[PDB]
């Protein structure tokens, strides 16, 4: 059994800030890339950020690259989303997710493998 | 950025297809079309990787395949609790990572 | 223009502007001296060149890389350093700590050089 | 951490990590003897130098090519090799195909060397 | 394929494919002259390799600078130097030249390498 | 006397695939660079694709960069065009000419020197 | 990107020139243009390149030049057969590689 | 006391070319990058090039990359520029400036810390 | 490319304060925000670098700092000599070096 919990926040104002953070458990957490996925309430899902394994290099979203750092530590088996500067259109469900990447000497993935609740974010 | 019908509908027990229509940047360069069936109320769950591969756990009733710059998931065997929102993921390199566009509601009858 | 060590007494800023002068003359029984005296300059010379290399500065003289400048190693001003201190000067005052710094550039490139091969997996 | 070769009989992927600790350790009458090791220590150097610029990958410790694997000089998948193999018993498995191996990476790097050559010759 | 020296009488043309073929060469009382005999031919190799890396062409066989060509050098056009003549016969021709060129190549570098640290250093 | 003759496809449905040859003689082939350049019927010159004379360097114009493949076999003395995904606006003269490019080594060309024929490429 | 007359004439005998107007990145940083002749039913050939030469095989009644970002070809002595749609070739560079002009109709009187 | 004096020229014709020249002394003149801003009579001010100490380095603004050429001889003590192809849209008081790039090797500025008065061109 | 109010003013003695907004990628980004004051008829002069800083050579009334995208100036209280047309400029990346605002005409009362 794979488990993905976010425990980020709830509301915040236009031009503030949030962080999310997820605990993950059941498997090697250093092992597999990590992603955060959003879908707004009414709408399909939206990448956002992609974090390899080690968390050395980071890719975003253009909509997102100048706003949101994403951030792993290994140690505690967590994985942290600050999302700057948020904006009404940012409101959705972000969801942590295992997969995404793989480092080179694993074999490909380049899709999602586990998915968690998701934590629900929104913008007044 | 792809195009998926918003809903399809069948027979129980019947095929259903799904199909997303990206292009030659995503869906036609690289083998790495995903789909996932999403519940209400759910997080996504994972159905196929890699255009055709099931991961583990799923059953043998979702299938796809790809042509050209569209790709399909076949559902058989339709059962009342395969009612979900339907996506695909499509990997369109190094720029652009994943598209997500879609969202198809598959009601079985 | 110089000499071999012309700017030896120089600035920093300054000297840096001739280190193809000193680069070009590291090369260049009784047979038994002058042959360790030859073979023992090969040796320094190598063990120079792997040093840049394992820290990804090979084929370059001034290589530039991503080890933050930590304070407690020299709390000098970038101007003083340059402008007001010669390169003797300076070996001295980092010398205790110049087996740090080594270490922290051989890990910067060994992260660099994993994140470069994942840079390049992605199709 | 581990010293000189002490990834030895780690996997693959593990070892991969430890290059920089042994790399340091290939360059470092009665007088013969010892001169002569000296001295073939540096030739063996230099060859392997020599071989990784002919390639194309000087002053790197992990070079990607563009010479794909054919899947005859050893079938086994990624997951095999790097989690569950040690980097001895890869060198077994492949030792009679090495020639074949660099011969390709040298044709690579010379077709390689003449598409920048003619890139950088339009204006 | 044609061998150490095949092209040596082929045109300047023909005879830049096979630089490899002579660059994999060059490594490889009687103790006394086999280990002169060595050591000089490690010197030799590495004064080159030095030499490539001041002008910045370091780990490359066939190398691209900013040094443009004087037509004092030589006035000949391409179709006369890459076909319709050896290697052997412009080395005669570019004999009294060969130290001013290579003074513009270190010069050359030097500013190479003082304009890249200058771009790098902005933030 | 140097030949060019365009030995390719005439018609092709709205998003097929046409391939087009063209077979050169009287002087060495892999000596020059190659490209196409179509002409619409009622319209003038446009460069499509070019080619250097190994066969190592492709170039393309964004409006084909990822339908059109351009190749050489020079030990038959031929170069092809393979187009996929052929549209309405792809109706056109394609014409086989011998210049564009020269492998550093020799004199700067840019010229398109020797035209073949044309093979007409339309859509239905 | 190239702009030139739609078309030019003269009487036999007498002197023409088309003209060929680009930008700074193509005409004027680049001096590669060369001038085409297509007679009507027929492929181009080459009449000029690298601004002012010509190729083997053809008179000297064909020439050009360049000024600013402005490319020119004249032709002297025109005679009854120099009937023909020509065109500009610019080069632009690494991204883009060749311009051509539209095709101005030489019509002899 | 810094002295920069613009003896640029102040009027030219659309389609021609100005060259503007500062001389300057009360420092030394390789210590320091230098650049030319640009304002309109009725507008604020634009940076238009900037120049390295040492005369290898030159960026500009991307209304002009095709346009200006910005040169400095550190043999004599003067900046020069020279703008080709002026539009009416060009005209406005250019200054002279110090500052705006440090070598590297010295302390950040990224700031101008003088001013010449600055040559009025009017085009047309 | 930077946005300021225009005609900041007070009487002298009162303390004003004249502001930019830029975006992430400038103000929000690098921390090299300069001031400088032009009167009618002269050449801008710097008065604030490195969002903090001033130069030797001008008084202690001029003060700044940075929060989020917006930089803010201080002139503490107002003299007659402090009528000028201010501008902010940014630094920007290595593709646009610097970024101005519009003039904000300071009226001393
Ligand atoms: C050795 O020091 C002397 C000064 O004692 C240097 O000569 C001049 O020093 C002044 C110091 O303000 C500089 O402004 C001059 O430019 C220097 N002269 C020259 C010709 O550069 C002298 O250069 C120093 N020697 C070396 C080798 O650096
Ligand atoms: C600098 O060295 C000190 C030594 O105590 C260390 O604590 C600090 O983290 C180091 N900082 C950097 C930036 O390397
Ligand atoms: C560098 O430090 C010295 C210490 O005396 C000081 O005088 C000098 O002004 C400082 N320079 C800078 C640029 O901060
Ligand atoms: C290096 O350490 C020794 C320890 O005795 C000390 O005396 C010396 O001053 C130190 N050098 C520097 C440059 O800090
Ligand atoms: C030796 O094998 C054991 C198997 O559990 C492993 O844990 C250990 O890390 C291996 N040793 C090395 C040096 O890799
Ligand atoms: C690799 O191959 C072995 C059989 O040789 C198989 O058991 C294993 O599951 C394969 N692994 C992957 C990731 O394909
Ligand atoms: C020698 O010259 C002949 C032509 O006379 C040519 O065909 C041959 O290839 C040349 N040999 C070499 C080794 O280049
Ligand atoms: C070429 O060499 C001659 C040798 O006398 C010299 O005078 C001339 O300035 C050189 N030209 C260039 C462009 O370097
Ligand atoms: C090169 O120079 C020779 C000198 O005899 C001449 O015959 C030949 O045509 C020239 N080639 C070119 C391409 O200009
Ligand atoms: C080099 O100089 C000598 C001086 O005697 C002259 O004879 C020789 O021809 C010169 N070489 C060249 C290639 O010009």
């Amino acid at each position: 059994e794979v488990q993905l919990v976010e425990t980020g926040g709830g509301l915040v104002q236009p031009g503030g800030s949030l962080k999310l953070s997820c605990r993950a458990s059941g498997y090697t957490f250093s092992s597999f890339a990590m992603s955060w996925v959003r879908q707004a309430p009414g709408k399909g899902l939206e990448w956002v950020s992609l974090i390899n394994d080690r968390g050395g290099l980071t890719f975003y979203v253009d909509s997102v690259k100048g706003r949101f750092t994403i951030s792993r530590d290994n140690s505690k088996n967590t994985l942290s989303l600050q999302m700057h500067s948020l904006r009404d259109g940012d409101t959705a469900v972000y969801y942590c997710a295992t997969g995404g990447m793989s480092s080179a000497l694993q074999s490909s993935k380049y899709y999602f493998d586990f998915w968690g609740q998701g934590a629900l974010v929104t913008v007044s | 950025a792809l195009t998926q019908p918003p809903s399809v509908s069948g027979s129980p027990g019947q095929s259903v297809t799904i199909s997303c229509t990206g292009t030659s940047s995503d869906i036609g360069s690289y083998n790495y079309v995903s789909w996932y069936q999403q519940h209400p109320g759910k997080a996504p769950k994972l159905m196929i990787y890699d255009v055709t591969q099931r991961p583990s756990g799923v059953s043998d009733r979702f299938s796809g395949s790809k042509s050209g710059n569209t790709a399909s998931l076949t559902i058989s065997g339709l059962q009342a609790d395969d009612e979900a929102d339907y996506y695909c993921s499509a990997y369109a390199g190094r720029q652009t990572f994943y598209i997500f566009g879609g969202g198809t509601r598959l009601t079985v009858l | 223009s110089l000499g071999f060590l012309g700017a030896a007494g120089s600035t920093m800023g300054a000297a840096s502007m001739t280190l193809t002068v000193q680069a070009r003359n590291l090369l260049s029984h009784w047979g038994i001296k002058q042959l360790q005296a030859r073979v023992l300059a090969v040796e320094h010379y190598l063990r120079d060149q792997q040093l840049l290399g394992i820290w990804g500065c090979s084929g370059k003289l001034i290589c530039c890389t991503n080890v933050p400048w930590n304070s407690s190693w020299s709390n000098r001003n970038l101007s003083e350093i340059w402008d007001n201190m010669t390169w003797l000067q300076w070996d001295k005052e980092i010398s205790n700590y110049t087996q740090i710094i080594y270490g922290l550039l051989e890990e910067s490139q060994n992260q660099q050089e994993k994140n470069e091969q994942d840079l390049l997996a992605l199709d």
